[PDB]
C-alpha cells in the first residue's frame, strides 16, 4: 500500500489485473488480536427436566448386524441405479 | 601471534556461518515447516541459507521427519558424502528422539543414533520460525568455534 | 514527482535514527532502518516499535539491547531475549502492550528474564528427581563371624 | 527451603540428591543441577488460615473456573483447621 | 475441540475475497504456457475403465471424464447443503488433472463462501458427556461432569 | 488333515525345491561377496548359507517346507538385484554383538534370565 | 433427537435384499450375510469362493462393483483360521458398497484377486507383508512396507509393538547395524476396561 | 453437477488460425508471464525481519511446557496422573507419595520432550490447569538431553513464563 | 446474552471464484502488420 | 559396590555394565575404538579433549542418551585431570602423538602427562588405571619415542603400582598409521589388529588378575618388513614421514615370553590377511611369516 502512483500503474499494466484492490499483503481490515469475550450457548442437553438420558442414549440404540442369510421374484440391486449428473448452469465450459 | 590467529578464525567463521547450504531430508511433515522456512514470510535465502543445495555442495543436513530402519543406512551415506565442516539439524519430535513413534518396531528412536548431531529443533512440527531460530542458533555455534586457537596451541 | 517525496522519505530515517550513526547502527544490527513509534523498553534495555501503516508481520518490532544479563548482544542477539510481559505483544498475541496492561505480579515469577541457556554452564542438565527406592542391608561394624 | 548436602549439591524440593559416593552427579560438572527454589510446601504454608462462620465452607481455589474442583470443608473438630485438599488453603470456624 | 474464537470468520472471508485473483496468478503461468503443455498434455493418459480397475479415485478418476465425487454421491456432514460443480477433464492426462485441481480450488471457494454465511448458531460437540468431555466449568462445579471428565480422559 | 497344499503334495517334492534353493544360494554368494564388497570370505557365505538351511531339518510338513523356500526365494531376490543393501547382507553376521554366555554359570553371574 | 444417528430403513431394506439375492445366486460359496444397523452390507464367503464371487459383483448387471475400495486382513487369534480378510468394494452405478470376508490360517493360500481387479496387487502384498498371508498366483508377491531381510509379520496380534531388532550406526564396522531391542524406557502397558458391561445388547450367552 | 475443463473447440476460421500462428512465432502467451513475475517484482515483499519481527500467534498456541502455581505459590498439580494417562505419545512419567505436610504432589514429572508430540491433551485433561503448553517456541538445544525435563526445569518454565501464560489462559478459558 | 463467531447481518459480500483471464494483445493480423513493418524500415 | 553401578540389563546399548571410565586420548585412532566398545554394553565415558567439539562428534552416537560426557582438559593442568577422574572407577590413558610439536614433545606426551594423570589418578581414588606403552619401548633405541616410552612405562609403574601396562605391537586398523603409511609411500614385525587391542582393554578392566601387570599385545604371524610392504602393494593393487618414525618402523619386534598377552585376557589374535583388504581397499599371496 506504499506503493507510489507510477510503480502501482507499471505492475497492474504488467499483471494485466487491479492488484492494488486485492493485495496480498493485510493491513487494518484484519480483526482486533484483542476480542471481547465470548458467551458460549448449550447444547440440547442442557435441561433441568424431561432430559433423562436413557431417552438420549445413541450408543445403547446400536444393535448387533442382522444376519440375513446364515450357513447354520425381481432381481433387484444394491441401491436404485445413480441419477445422471446435470452440466452446471453457472459455467458449464471453462 | 594471538591476534592474527583470532582473526582469522573469526573470518573463516564469518564466512561459514554467513553461507550455510543445507541439504534438507524432507521424511515427512516436518519438511512441510521446512519449506514454509524457505517460503517469502521468512525467507531463509535472505540469510545466506540457500533453498536447495546438492549434497556434495552441503554444510548442514537438516533431518526433517521420521528415520525409519529401512531409510537409516540411506541417510548415513548421505551424511558420509557431506564435505567438511558439516553439521546436522535435527528437527522434529520423530527425528529427536523418535516422537509420536518411538515404539515402533520399523522407526529409529532418534537420527543420533545415526549421525551426530549439533542442534536439536523441538515440535511435532517445530514452526517454521522455530525451524529458524535453530539455524541461528547453528550459526551462533560455528561463531564459537576456535579450530585456529587450536591448531596453534597444538 | 513522486520519487522526490520517496527520496525526502528516505533521508527522513537518518535523522529519525538520530544521525548518520544512529542510522547505520540499527542497519548492521538489524537490517532495516525504519522509523516506528516507541511502544516501550524492558528493564533489560530491548525497545519496542510499532507501524500501523506497515502489513500485519511488519507492524511490530523489537531493537534488542546490546546487553543482557552479562552478555555482549550488540550482534549476537536471540529471540529467546524477549520477557514473557513483551512475547505476548510481540507476536500479535494481544494488541495492547505491557505499558498499557501489566501482567498480573506473583512472588514466585522470575524478575530476570534468562534467554537460551543451551551450550553454557547454565544449561540444563536432566536428573531423576526421586529418592533410593531400596534400601540395602549394612553389615556390623564389628568382627563376630 | 533449598540446602546443601555436605558436599555442596542443593538439595531439590523432592528431597533428591547424589550421595557422597555416586558417579552420576558427574553429569554437574562443567554444568549446574536445575533446582526449583519456590518450594511449595514453605510458601503455602505462609498463607493465612482463614476465619469462617459456619460448620461448611467451599473452596474452588479462587478465580472461580480457573482454579480446581470446588470442594466443601467440614470445620467442625476444634483441635485442627480445615485444609482443601486441591489447593492447601486453610479454614477455622471462629 | 473448540468453538471458533470471535473474529475468525471475517479474517476467513478476507482472505477467501482475494484469493481468486491468487489463482489467476498462477493459472497466467502455466494454464496456457507452451512449456506448461508440453510437459502435462498427453502425459499419463489413463482410461476411465483402467482408473477404476486400478483402485484410482478422485482426480485420478474424474480427469478422465468419470462423473464421481463423494461429496456429491455420498454425503457426509452439510455437504448436501452446499452448491458447487465438479470439474471433469475430457483426456485423462496430466494437463486435464491439472486444470481439474485448478477448477477444484476455485469451487472450494465457492463452498467457503456459503460456509461463512450459512454458519449457524450453537454448541460444537455432542451434547452426551458419555461421548464428548464436559465443560471445564461444568467439570469443575458438577460431580457426573467431574467424573465424566476423568473417565474420557483414561 | 485334509489341507490345501501351497506348493507341494509331500516331503519329497519339497525337499527338490529346497535342493534347488540350496543351488541358487550357493552360486550366489561368490557375486554377493563381490558385489556388496564384503570383506567375508566367499566359503565364510557359503558356511553361512548352509547354517541357515540347517536349523530347519527337523521340518516334516511340507506346507512349512514350501514357506520357508519361498521366504528364501525371497531374500535371494532382494540380494541378486542389488535391493539390499551392505548392512543387510552383513545382518546375518551379527559383527557388532557380543557372545552372550551358554552354560549355566555364565548366564547365573550375569543375570537372571535362564 | 439431535445427539442420536438417525436410522436410514430405506437403505437397510434395499442391501437386506440385495444380500439375500447375492446368497441366492453363489450358494456353493456364502456362508453368512449381514447389514450392520448403520446399513453396511457384509457378505461372508468360504475362501474357495474369492474368485467367482468378487468377478461376479464386479461384472454383474445388478451389482457392477468397478472399485475395488480396500483390501486388508484382521488378525484374530482365538480362532482355528486367524485371518479375516475382508475386500471393500464400491458400485457406481448403484452408488452402494459392499463388504466380502473370508478367513484362512498361516499355511492356507488364498487365490490372488489381482486378476478381477488390478487394484489388488499392492494391497496383497501388503497383507503378505504384515500378516504373512500367502496369495498364490501373485504376479509379484514381495514385501513392500517393511526393511529388508525383516522377520516377522508384525501386524500380527502376537508380534511385539517394538519388534525384535533395532538398528544404530556402529563405528567399528562403518555401517548401520541390528542388534535386539532395548528400551531406556519400556512401554507402559494399561488396563483401561471397566469392569462394568457397557452395551446389553451385544452381550454373549454364557 | 459438473463442468468441463478442457473441453472447447477452436475456431478454424482465418482469423483464428492466423492469431495462433502469431502466438505461435511471436511467443505472446510466454510474453504474458513475463508480465506477471515483472508485476511481482514492483511488489512489496511479504518477508518479516525476524528475530526482530515476528510470526502472528494467538492465545491458544502450543509451546514448551509449564507447570504452574496458584496464587499463594502452592503448586497447582495434584498428581492425578490424567495427563500421563490420556498422553497419546507416553511422553509423561509421574510418581507421587504424601508431602511432609500431607498434601498429594508429586516426586517425579517428566516430560520427554522428544516424544511429545504438542498435542496439547494434557492440559485438556488437567482438572487444576498445573499443566500447560506455554507460548515459547525458540527452544532448540545443542544436546539430545536437555531436551528430558524432570519436575525442575517444568516448575521453571512455569515460573518463567507465568506472566504470559495467565494472560493467555485468562483470553482463552471461556472457549473452554 | 449467546456470543460467539457469526457471519454479519445480511452476511458477507460476494466472493469472486470463476477463472479471469483478461484478453490482452492486438489481432494476428496487426500483430504480423507491425513485425513486418519493422523489417521493411529496417532493411530500408 | 555403590548400587548405581551394579550391572543390569543384556550387555546392549541401554544396559548398565557398572564401568565408568574417564578416557584421556579419546579423539584418536585407538580411543574410537576403546569408546566404542565401552558405550556399546551401557557404560559412563567421560571424554576429556583439547581439540574442537566438532572433532568429538564421531563419538556421541556411541552411547545411549547421558553415557558419554565430554570435558575440557590441559596436559599440563592438574585441576583439569582432576575434574575428570575423580568420579571414575577406572582410567585409560590413550594419550601420544608419533611427531613432536612446538609445545610437546615425546618426553611431554609419553612421561610427564602419563606421569600426571596417573598421579592425580591414585590421589582421587581411582581403582583401576590403564596405561599403553609401546612393545619396542626401550631406553637403549635410536627413536627418542621409544626411549620416553620406557621413561614413562616407569614412572607410571612406580605412581600406580596396580596400573594395568598394555605394550602393543605396531596396530593396524582403517585409521591406523602403518598399513596406510606403507600404501602412502632385516626388520621383523608383529602387527597387532586395533579390534583385538581394544578387546584387550577392554578386557582388562574386567578381570580382577590384570591389575599390576604388563602385557605385550602382538599379532599371530611375525612378517620382514619387506615381506609386508610387498604384500601391501599387492593387496591395494599398486605398482611395487619423520625420521624419528623410521626408527620406530625400522625396530625389530621384541620377543617378550615372559609377558602375558591377548590370549592371557582371552582374546584370539586376528591375522593380517584377514582384515589387511579392510584397511586397504581404499588405496585401490599373503607374505612369507618366520
Ligand atoms: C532502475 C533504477 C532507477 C533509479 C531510480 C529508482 C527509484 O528511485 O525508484 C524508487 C521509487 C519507490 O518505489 P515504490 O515501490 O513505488 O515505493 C515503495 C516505497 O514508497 C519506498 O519508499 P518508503 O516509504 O518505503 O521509504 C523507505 C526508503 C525510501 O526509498 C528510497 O529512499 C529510494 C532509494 C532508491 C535510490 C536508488 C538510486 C538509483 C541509483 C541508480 C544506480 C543503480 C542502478 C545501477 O528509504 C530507504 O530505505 C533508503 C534505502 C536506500 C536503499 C539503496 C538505494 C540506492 C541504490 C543505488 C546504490 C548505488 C550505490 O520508485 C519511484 O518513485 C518510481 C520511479 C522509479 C523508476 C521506476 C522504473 C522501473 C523500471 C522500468 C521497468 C524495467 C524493468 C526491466
Ligand atoms: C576478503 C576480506 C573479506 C572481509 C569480510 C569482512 C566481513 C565483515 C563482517 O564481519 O560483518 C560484520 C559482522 C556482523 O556481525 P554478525 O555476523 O554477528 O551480525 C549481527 C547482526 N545480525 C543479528 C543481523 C546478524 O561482524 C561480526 O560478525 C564479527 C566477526 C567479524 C568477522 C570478520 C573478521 C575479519
Ligand atoms: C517481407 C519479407 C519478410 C521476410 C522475413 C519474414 C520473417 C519474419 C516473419 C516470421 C517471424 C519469425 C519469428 C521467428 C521466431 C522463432 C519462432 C519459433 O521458432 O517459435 C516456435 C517455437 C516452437 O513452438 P511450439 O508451440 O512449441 O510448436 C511448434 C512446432 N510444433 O516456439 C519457441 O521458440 C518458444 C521459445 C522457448 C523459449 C522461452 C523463453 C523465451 C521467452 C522470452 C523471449 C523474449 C523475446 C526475445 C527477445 C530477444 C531480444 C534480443
Ligand atoms: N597406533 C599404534 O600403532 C600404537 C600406538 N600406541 C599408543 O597407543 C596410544 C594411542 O595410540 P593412537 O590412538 O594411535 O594415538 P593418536 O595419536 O591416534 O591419538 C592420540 C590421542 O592423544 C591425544 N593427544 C595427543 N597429544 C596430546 C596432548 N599434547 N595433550 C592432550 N591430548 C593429546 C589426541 O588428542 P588430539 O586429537 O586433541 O591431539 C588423541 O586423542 C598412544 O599412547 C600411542 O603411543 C602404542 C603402540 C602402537
Ligand atoms: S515430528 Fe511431528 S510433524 Fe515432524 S515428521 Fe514427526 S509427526 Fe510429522
Ligand atoms: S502435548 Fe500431547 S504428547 Fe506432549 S506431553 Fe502433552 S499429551 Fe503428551
Ligand atoms: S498436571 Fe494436572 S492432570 Fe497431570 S498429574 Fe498434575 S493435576 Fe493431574
Ligand atoms: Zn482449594
Amino acid at each position: 500500500a506504499s506503493a507510489t502512483r507510477f510503480i502501482q500503474w507499471l505492475r497492474n499494466w504488467a499483471s494485466g489485473r487491479d492488484l492494488q484492490a486485492k493485495l496480498q499483503l493485510r493491513y487494518q481490515e484484519i480483526s482486533k488480536r484483542t476480542q471481547p469475550p465470548p458467551k458460549l450457548p448449550v447444547g440440547p442437553s442442557h435441561k433441568l427436566s424431561n432430559n433423562y438420558y436413557c431417552t438420549r442414549d445413541g450408543r445403547r440404540e446400536a444393535m448387533p448386524p442382522s444376519i440375513v442369510m446364515s450357513s447354520q421374484k425381481k432381481a433387484v440391486s444394491p441401491a436404485p441405479p445413480i441419477k445422471r449428473w446435470e452440466l452446471s448452469q453457472d459455467e458449464p465450459y471453462l | 601471534g594471538e591476534y592474527v590467529v583470532a582473526k582469522l578464525d573469526d573470518l573463516i567463521n564469518w564466512a561459514r556461518r554467513s553461507s550455510l547450504w543445507p541439504m534438507t531430508f524432507g521424511l515427512a511433515c516436518c519438511a512441510v515447516e521446512m519449506m514454509h522456512m524457505a517460503a517469502p514470510r521468512y525467507d531463509m535465502d535472505r540469510f545466506g541459507v540457500v533453498f536447495r543445495a546438492s549434497p556434495r555442495q552441503s554444510d548442514v543436513m537438516i533431518v526433517a521427519g521420521t528415520l525409519t530402519n529401512k531409510m537409516a543406512p540411506a541417510l548415513r551415506k548421505v551424511y558420509d558424502q557431506m564435505p567438511e565442516p558439516r553439521y546436522v539439524v535435527s528437527m522434529g519430535s520423530c527425528a529427536n528422539g523418535g516422537g509420536y513413534y518411538h515404539y515402533s518396531y520399523s522407526v529409529v528412536r532418534g537420527c543420533d543414533r545415526i549421525v551426530p548431531v549439533d542442534i536439536y529443533v523441538p515440535g511435532c512440527p517445530p514452526t517454521a520460525e522455530a525451524l529458524l531460530y535453530g539455524i541461528l542458533q547453528l550459526q551462533k555455534k560455528i561463531k564459537r568455534e576456535k579450530r585456529l586457537r587450536i591448531w596453534y596451541r597444538r | 514527482m513522486e520519487l522526490l517525496q520517496v527520496l525526502k522519505r528516505g533521508l527522513q530515517q537518518v535523522s529519525g535514527h538520530g544521525g548518520l550513526r544512529g542510522y547505520l547502527r540499527v542497519l548492521f544490527r538489524a537490517n532495516d532502518v525504519r522509523v516506528g513509534t516507541l511502544v516501550g523498553e524492558d528493564k533489560y534495555g530491548n525497545k519496542y516499535y510499532e507501524d500501523n501503516k506497515q502489513f500485519f508481520g511488519r507492524h511490530r518490532w523489537v531493537i534488542y539491547t546490546t546487553e543482557m544479563n552479562g552478555k555482549n548482544t550488540f550482534w549476537d542477539v536471540d529471540g529467546s531475549m524477549v520477557p514473557p510481559e513483551w512475547h505476548r505483544w510481540l507476536h500479535c498475541m494481544t494488541d495492547d502492550p505491557p505499558t498499557v496492561k501489566p501482567p498480573t505480579a506473583r512472588k514466585f515469577i522470575w524478575t530476570n528474564h534468562k534467554f537460551n541457556l543451551s551450550g553454557t554452564p547454565q544449561q540444563y542438565v536432566p536428573y531423576s528427581t526421586t529418592r533410593k527406592k531400596i534400601q540395602e542391608w549394612v553389615p556390623p561394624s564389628t568382627p563376630y563371624k | 527451603g533449598v540446602r546443601t548436602s555436605p558436599t555442596g549439591e542443593k538439595v531439590t524440593h523432592t528431597g533428591q540428591v547424589y550421595d557422597d559416593g555416586d558417579y552420576r552427579k558427574v553429569r554437574f560438572v562443567g554444568r549446574q543441577k536445575e533446582v526449583n527454589e519456590n518450594f511449595a510446601i514453605d510458601l503455602i504454608a505462609e498463607q493465612p488460615v482463614s476465619q469462617v462462620g459456619s460448620r461448611v465452607i467451599s473452596c474452588d481455589g479462587g478465580g472461580g473456573a480457573l482454579g480446581h474442583p470446588r470442594v466443601y470443608i467440614n470445620l467442625d473438630k476444634e483441635t485442627k483447621t480445615g485444609t482443601c485438599g486441591y489447593c492447601g488453603l486453610q479454614f477455622r470456624q471462629q | 475441540h473448540q468453538d471458533l474464537p470471535l473474529g475468525l470468520m471475517d479474517d476467513i472471508y478476507e482472505f477467501s475475497k482475494n484469493f481468486s485473483l491468487r489463482i489467476d496468478e498462477l493459472e497466467e503461468m502455466l494454464t496456457n504456457n507452451r512449456i506448461w503443455r508440453n510437459r502435462t498434455v498427453d502425459i499419463g493418459i489413463v482410461t476411465a475403465e483402467d482408473a477404476l480397475n486400478y483402485g484410482f479415485s478422485g482426480v485420478m478418476l474424474r480427469g478422465s471424464g468419470i462423473q464421481w465425487d463423494l461429496r456429491k454421491t455420498q454425503p457426509y456432514d452439510v455437504y448436501d447443503q452446499v452448491e458447487f460443480d465438479v470439474p471433469i477433464g475430457s483426456r485423462g492426462d496430466c494437463y486435464d488433472r491439472y486444470l481439474c485441481r485448478v477448477e477444484e480450488m476455485r469451487q472450494s471457494i465457492r463452498i467457503i463462501s456459503q460456509c461463512l454465511n450459512k454458519m449457524p448458531p450453537g454448541e460444537i460437540k455432542v451434547d452426551d458427556a458419555k461421548v464428548s468431555p464436559p465443560k471445564r466449568a461444568e467439570m469443575k462445579t458438577s460431580m457426573e461432569s467431574l467424573i465424566h471428565h476423568f473417565k474420557l480422559y483414561t | 488333515t485334509s489341507v490345501k497344499p501351497i506348493f507341494s503334495r509331500d516331503m519329497n517334492e519339497a525337499k527338490r525345491r529346497v535342493r534347488e534353493l540350496y543351488r541358487a544360494w550357493y552360486r550366489e554368494v561368490p557375486n554377493t561377496v563381490h558385489l556388496f564388497q564384503l570383506d567375508i570370505s566367499v566359503k565364510q557365505g557359503r558356511d553361512k548359507v548352509r547354517e541357515m538351511f540347517k536349523k530347519n531339518a527337523h521340518i516334516t510338513d511340507p506346507r512349512v517346507v514350501d514357506l520357508l523356500v519361498i521366504k528364501g526365494k525371497m531374500e535371494l531376490e532382494e540380494t541378486i538385484k542389488v535391493w539390499k543393501q551392505r548392512t543387510h547382507v552383513m545382518r546375518f553376521f551379527h559383527e557388532t554383538e557380543a557372545p552372550r554366555p551358554k552354560d549355566f554359570l555364565s548366564k547365573f553371574y550375569v543375570g537372571h534370565d535362564p | 433427537r439431535p445427539t442420536v444417528r438417525p436410522r436410514n430403513d430405506v437403505a437397510h431394506k434395499q442391501l437386506s435384499a440385495f444380500g439375500e439375492y447375492v446368497a441366492e445366486i453363489l450358494p456353493k460359496y456364502v456362508q453368512q450375510v449381514q447389514v450392520s444397523c448403520f446399513n453396511e452390507l457384509e457378505i461372508c464367503i468360504h475362501p474357495d469362493g474369492v474368485i467367482p464371487v468378487l468377478t461376479f459383483l464386479r461384472d454383474h448387471s445388478n451389482a457392477q462393483f468397478k472399485s475395488l475400495a480396500d483390501l486388508t486382513a484382521v488378525d484374530i487369534p482365538t480362532r482355528q483360521n486367524r485371518f479375516e480378510i475382508v475386500y471393500n468394494l464400491l458400485s457406481l452405478r448403484f452408488n452402494s458398497r459392499i463388504r466380502v470376508k473370508t478367513y484362512t490360517d498361516e499355511l492356507t493360500p488364498i487365490e490372488s484377486s489381482v486378476p478381477v481387479y488390478k487394484a489388488a496387487n499392492w494391497y496383497e502384498r501388503e497383507i503378505w507383508d504384515m500378516f504373512g498371508v500367502f496369495f498364490a498366483n501373485h504376479p509379484d508377491l514381495r514385501r513392500i512396507l517393511t526393511d529388508y531381510g525383516f522377520e516377522g509379520h508384525p501386524f500380527r496380534k502376537d508380534f511385539p509393538l517394538s519388534g525384535y531388532v533395532e538398528l544404530r550406526y556402529d563405528d567399528e564396522v562403518k555401517r548401520v547395524v541390528a542388534e535386539p531391542v532395548e528400551l531406556a524406557q519400556e512401554f507402559r502397558k494399561f488396563d483401561l476396561n471397566s469392569p462394568w458391561e457397557a452395551f446389553p445388547a451385544y452381550r454373549q450367552p454364557p | 453437477t459438473y463442468k468441463y475443463v478442457n473441453l472447447r473447440e477452436p475456431s478454424m476460421d482465418m482469423k483464428s488460425v492466423t492469431d495462433r500462428a502469431a502466438q505461435t512465432l511471436l511467443w505472446t502467451e510466454l510474453i504474458r508471464g513475463l508480465g506477471m513475475t515483472l508485476s511481482y517484482l514492483f511488489r512489496e515483499p511479504a518477508t518479516i525481519n525476524y528475530p526482530f519481527e515476528k510470526g502472528p500467534l494467538s492465545p491458544r498456541f502450543r509451546g514448551e511446557h509449564a507447570l504452574r502455581r496458584y496464587p499463594s505459590g502452592e503448586e497447582r498439580c495434584i498428581a492425578c496422573k490424567l495427563c500421563e494417562a490420556v498422553c497419546p505419545a507416553q511422553a509423561i512419567t509421574i510418581e507421587a507419595e504424601p508431602r511432609a505436610d500431607g498434601s498429594r504432589r508429586t516426586t517425579r514429572y517428566d516430560i520427554d520432550m522428544t516424544k511429545c508430540i504438542y498435542c496439547g491433551f494434557c492440559q485438556e485433561a488437567c482438572p487444576v490447569d498445573a499443566i500447560v503448553e506455554g507460548p515459547n517456541f525458540e527452544f532448540s538445544t545443542e544436546t539430545h538431553e536437555e531436551l528430558l525435563y524432570n519436575k525442575e526445569k517444568l516448575l521453571n518454565n512455569g515460573d518463567k513464563w507465568e506472566a504470559e501464560i495467565a494472560a493467555n489462559i485468562q483470553a482463552d478459558y471461556l472457549y473452554r | 446474552k449467546v456470543k460467539q463467531d457469526m457471519p454479519p447481518v445480511g452476511g458477507y459480500g460476494p466472493i469472486d471464484y470463476k477463472r479471469n483471464l483478461p484478453r490482452r494483445g492486438l489481432s494476428g493480423y496487426s500483430m504480423f502488420a507491425v513485425g513486418i513493418g519493422a523489417l521493411l524500415f529496417g532493411y530500408w | 559396590l555403590h548400587h548405581a553401578v551394579i550391572p543390569h540389563g543384556k550387555g546392549g546399548r541401554s544396559s548398565v555394565s557398572g564401568i565408568v571410565a574417564t578416557v584421556f586420548g579419546a579423539t584418536g585412532f585407538l580411543g574410537r575404538y576403546v569408546v566404542n566398545h565401552l558405550g556399546r554394553m551401557g557404560s559412563q565415558v567421560i571424554v576429556p579433549h583439547r581439540c574442537e567439539p566438532y572433532d568429538t562428534m564421531h563419538l556421541r552416537p556411541m552411547g545411549d542418551l547421558g553415557q558419554i560426557i565430554f570435558m575440557d582438559w590441559n596436559g599440563r593442568d592438574k585441576d583439569s585431570i582432576r575434574r575428570a577422574v575423580e568420579h571414575s572407577s577406572v582410567v585409560i590413558n590413550l594419550v601420544g602423538r608419533e611427531w613432536e610439536t612446538q609445545n610437546f614433545d615425546f618426553e611431554d606426551v609419553f612421561v610427564k602427562i602419563p606421569q600426571a594423570i596417573a598421579q592425580v589418578s591414585k590421589e582421587a581414588g581411582v581403582e583401576k588405571f590403564i596405561h599403553i606403552s609401546h612393545l619396542n619401548a626401550d631406553i637403549k633405541s635410536s627413536s627418542k619415542y621409544l626411549r620416553s616410552k620406557a621413561v614413562g612405562e616407569k614412572e607410571v609403574r612406580e605412581t600406580f603400582p596396580e596400573a594395568t601396562i598394555i605394550k602393543p605391537a605396531e596396530i593396524f586398523g582403517r585409521e591406523d598409521r602403518f598399513l596406510n603409511y606403507f600404501a602412502n609411500i632385516k626388520t621383523v614385525k608383529q602387527p597387532v589388529y586395533i579390534v583385538d587391542v581394544t578387546k584387550g582393554i577392554i578386557n582388562a578392566i574386567k578381570d580382577p588378575d590384570a591389575r599390576g601387570k604388563t602385557f605385550a599385545f602382538v599379532g599371530p604371524s611375525r612378517y620382514l618388513l619387506f615381506d609386508l610392504v610387498q604384500y601391501v602393494f599387492a593387496v591395494a593393487h599398486r605398482p611395487f614421514t619423520t625420521r624419528d618414525k623410521v626408527e620406530r618402523i625400522h625396530t625389530t619386534d621384541k620377543i617378550l615370553p615372559h609377558l602375558p598377552g591377548l590370549e592371557d585376557l582371552g582374546v584370539e589374535a586376528t591375522p593380517l590377511e584377514l582384515k589387511a583388504i579392510e584397511v586397504l581397499r581404499r588405496h585401490r599371496q599373503p607374505a612369507k611369516t618366520i
